[PDB]
């Protein structure tokens, strides 16, 4: 099992710097080039640069847009890739992926990023990091639609899970909206009226920025 | 190297054929390896990009043969013989002959039969009211097409200020949309009235679907 996990994302004030890390395992780290890729919300992927394998001396290269502003390095003993981001502005607000690049020196070689990380959102703003409030959505038939209203959080994102991930069908999560410096969104799930309130329905709202999770049991009125 | 894709987005019904173009400023054919260094990546909403095609035409482990990469030099094409509900995604091409460069991407959307929404309304919660808040949410579920309208009425009068709308992505299973219309009030504004109505107007009908509740309940 090949695995890539980015870390260090979150809120960073305009002008400041940030270092992202990409823990890896499941393959010979030193054999592979490693690339960083970013993607602003609703925008296209952008290759930022890479660092070559051991055979190539771990030499770095960067796209024209980030030259002299972003730096790449790697801890070959811990198999951890890094991304040094200096002097950040709002245009740098994006999801940052690490991807396993080519390994031309040993083993199977082919042009393509075989594996990616889940990515970590970085948002550059002078605003305040504030955890969200989670309010229940319940009716005033054969099925009932419940939900969780998530308000007043910053920055993005928040993830919502129902019954700790056990309730996965009939789930609808609408995009987030920005108003007065704060985001909000609602996630809903439809279940047989025989399932609730006879049984338990909960939503788990996670806000990575503030390292905060919130559970909200859906009770009748 | 400058990568450019086309179209920026397109919508086709399930079972139809589809074609996307990828263009590069420089040739991607490497005279030494005699291969085109162009890959195609699939990215579903909220997910990381997945490799589908590499070296212009070679299919990655696990990728269905419905996907076919073609072209050479500066002209490339990704083709889907028959598109299904799973294909909802943006598709990026990427040159790797000189460093790496991603294209603009092609968003693939699916056309399907029109469907009327199931409309639910939710009075504010007790805990929100406790903090002096009052959000009224009207939820329209599983409709198509995407365009849809909601009119809010309070004690019979239309309301426009304090209203926000938000859509889900096209559903990965049935390709439908859902959207919420939230009216945000203060606990005091909310308690100044009784009747709260949301009316959903969609192409599926002339008569709007109406849901209501009285605060006196
Ligand atoms: N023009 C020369 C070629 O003669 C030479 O090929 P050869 O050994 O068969 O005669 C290539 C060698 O290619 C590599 C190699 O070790 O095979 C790989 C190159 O890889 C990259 C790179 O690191 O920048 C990355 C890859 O994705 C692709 O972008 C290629 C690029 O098309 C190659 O032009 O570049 C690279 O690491 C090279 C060294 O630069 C060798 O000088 O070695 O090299 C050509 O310059
Ligand atoms: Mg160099």
């Amino acid at each position: 099992e090949v695995m890539l996990v980015e870390s260090g994302g979150g809120l960073v004030q305009p002008g400041n710097s940030l270092r992202l890390s990409c823990a890896t395992s499941g393959f010979t780290f030193t054999d592979y080039y490693m690339s960083w890729v970013r993607q602003p919300p609703g925008k296209a992927l952008e290759w930022l640069g890479f660092i070559r394998n051991k055979a190539k001396g771990y030499t770095t290269e960067y796209s024209a847009s980030v030259k002299g502003r972003f730096t790449i390095s790697r801890d070959n003993s811990q198999s951890i890739l890094y991304l040094q981001m200096n002097t950040l502005r709002a245009e740098d607000s994006a999801t940052y992926y690490c991807a396993r690049d080519i390994s031309p020196s040993y083993g199977v070689y082919y042009e393509g990023f075989a594996y990616w990380g889940q990515g970590t959102l970085v948002t550059v703003s002078a605003a305040t990091t504030t955890a969200p409030s989670v309010y229940p959505l319940v009716p005033g038939g054969s099925s009932v639609t419940l939900g969780c209203l998530v308000k007043g959080y910053f920055p993005e994102p928040v993830t919502v899970k129902w019954n700790y991930g056990a309730l996965s069908s009939g789930v609808r999560t609408v995009s987030s909206v920005l108003q007065s410096g704060f985001y909000s969104l609602s996630s809903l799930v439809t279940v047989p009226s025989s399932t609730w309130p006879s049984q338990t329905v909960i939503c788990n709202v996670a806000h990575p920025a503030s390292k905060t999770e919130l559970i909200k049991r859906i009770e009748p009125r | 190297i400058v990568m450019t894709q086309s179209p920026s987005s397109l919508a086709v019904s399930a079972g139809e054929k589809v074609t996307m173009s990828c263009k590069s400023s420089q040739s991607l054919l490497n005279s030494r390896t005699r291969k085109n260094y162009l890959a195609w990546y699939q990215q579903k909403p909220g997910q990381s990009p997945k490799l589908l095609i590499y070296w212009a035409s070679t299919r990655e482990s696990g990728v269905p043969d419905r996907f076919t990469g073609s072209g050479s030099g500066t002209d490339f094409t990704l083709t889907i013989s028959s598109v299904q509900a799973e294909d909802l995604a943006v598709y990026y091409c990427k040159q790797s002959n000189n460093l790496r460069t991603f294209g603009g991407g092609t968003k693939l959307e699916i056309k399907r039969a029109d469907a009327a929404p199931t409309v639910s309304i939710f009075p504010p919660s007790s805990e929100q009211l406790t903090s002096g808040g009052a959000s009224v949410v009207c939820f329209l579920n599983n409709f198509y097409p995407k365009d849809i309208n909601v009119k809010w009425k309070i004690d019979g009068s239309e309301r426009q200020n304090g209203v926000l709308n938000s859509w889900t992505d096209q559903d990965s299973k049935d390709s439908t949309y859902s959207m919420s219309s939230t009216l945000t009030l203060t606990k005091d504004e909310y308690e100044r009235h009784n009747s709260y109505t949301c009316e959903a107007t969609h192409k599926t009908s002339t008569s709007p679907i109406v849901k209501s509740f009285n605060r006196n309940e």
